[PDB]
């Protein structure tokens, strides 16, 4: 059964010292007792726990900087987040920044854990904090009014008090009931980032999403004008395949396409499912000097290289209103204009590079054209 | 194609 069981990626977000680590431990301990069991520096805490129906892979990060970095890069992948808010502080600057980051990076669900309720015996105070959380969530397009808010005490639950452990079970209940099963890679529209191209035209790469089948139509998206072709075959390790599946490195014979019609950065895709774009809004983290990043701020007019899947594409940037420069270590909303179009949807990751050096990482937030 | 144990390659 545990083999057939769905896997869900979750994580604790929220202001420093609000109880994310304590809650992460209270979740593992209560569920264990109740049911049983690139050049960027990634600082994380990974734990796994189970409910009768689901398997959860849970990420917790030490500092705010780790959340920014981990959420943007995709190291802290979340199908749903648990926003931890201490009743004693109420929402704080990182509570807001974590919700905003969650929106930009595409965290699709947020459940709230109103923490340190053992410290606050005031119903008016608790409703005031819930009110502020829901307004902050709605502000960032999350359904604030319909979001589950569990009132609890991660510490008292971690200390063994059953009345408070009952709140951890309530939170787990919402992980189960509120976060839907994530859409599997194999069920998403076919997508293959092109690595190598050969004449025999065979295009190779890892099938990122869906399935490619002999006889089906495919689109060559990115760089130049979109080309449609039919798949004439799929090969892997010299053995002919009937179809190519997500996660596999395969080769695809394309009918009537000549080697010169294929460029680097192009993708193979199910017709009409991905479009090329030169302009987009993104959330970007710029590496600190201590992470082997830039030493000085950059200004508008900075023309770095944007690495999308297989190739670098030159681009120009637009900074937010009232933002003159970007310091190493900063994370900002960046509007990018590339020289050649790239096939992209929201949630697409890229590296920002200067030569053969990663100076930043980003995620496409909004595709513009 | 062209591969055989773990890298990009192909045929068709
Ligand atoms: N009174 C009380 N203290 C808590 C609770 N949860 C966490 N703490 C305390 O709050 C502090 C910070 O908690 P921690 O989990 O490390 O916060 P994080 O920075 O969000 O991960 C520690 O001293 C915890 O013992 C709670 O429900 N009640
Ligand atoms: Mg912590």
């Amino acid at each position: 059964f545990e083999r057939t069981k769905p896997h869900v990626n979750v994580g604790t977000i929220g202001h420093v010292d609000h109880g994310k680590t304590t809650l992460t431990a209270a979740i593992t301990t209560v569920l264990a007792k109740t049911y049983g069991g690139r050049g960027i520096t990634i600082n994380t805490s990974h734990v796994e726990y189970d409910t009768p129906t689901r398997h959860y892979a849970h990420v917790d990060c030490p500092g705010h900087a780790d959340y920014v970095k981990n959420m943007i890069t995709g190291a802290a992948q979340m199908d749903g987040a648990i926003l931890v808010v201490a009743a004693t502080d109420g929402p704080m600057p990182q509570t807001r920044e974590h919700i905003l980051l969650g929106r930009q990076v595409g965290v699709p669900y947020i459940i709230v854990f109103l923490n340190k309720c053992d410290m606050v015996d005031d119903e008016e105070l608790l409703e005031l904090v819930e009110m502020e959380v829901r307004e902050l969530l709605s502000q960032y397009d999350f359904p604030g009014d319909d979001t589950p808010i569990v009132r609890g005490s991660a510490l008292k639950a971690l200390e063994g008090d059953a009345e408070w452990e009952a709140k951890i079970l309530e939170l787990a209940g919402f992980l189960d009931s509120y976060i839907p099963e994530p859409e599997r890679a194999i069920d998403k529209p076919f997508l293959l980032p092109i690595e190598d191209v050969f004449s025999i035209t065979v295009v190779t790469g890892r099938v990122e999403r869906g399935i490619i089948k002999v006889g089906e139509e495919v689109e060559i998206v990115g760089i130049k004008e979109t080309q449609k072709s039919t798949c004439t075959g799929v090969e892997m390790f010299r053995k002919l395949l009937d179809e190519g599946r997500a996660g596999e490195n395969v080769g695809v014979l394309l009918r009537g396409i000549k080697r010169e019609e294929i460029e680097r950065g192009q993708v193979l895709a199910k017709p009409g499912t991905i479009k090329p774009h030169t302009k987009f809004e993104s959330e970007v983290y710029i590496l600190s000097k201590d992470e082997g990043g830039r030493h000085t701020p950059f200004f508008k007019g900075y023309r770095p290289q944007f690495y999308f899947r297989t190739t670098d594409v030159t681009g120009t940037i637009e900074l937010p209103e009232g933002v003159e420069m970007v310091m190493p270590g900063d994370n900002i909303k960046m509007v990018v204009t590339l020289i050649h179009p790239i096939a992209m949807d929201d949630g697409l990751r890229f590296a920002i590079r200067e030569g053969g050096r990663t100076v930043g990482a980003g995620v496409v937030a909004k595709v513009l054209g | 194609s062209c591969n055989c144990v773990c890298g990009f390659c192909c045929s068709x």
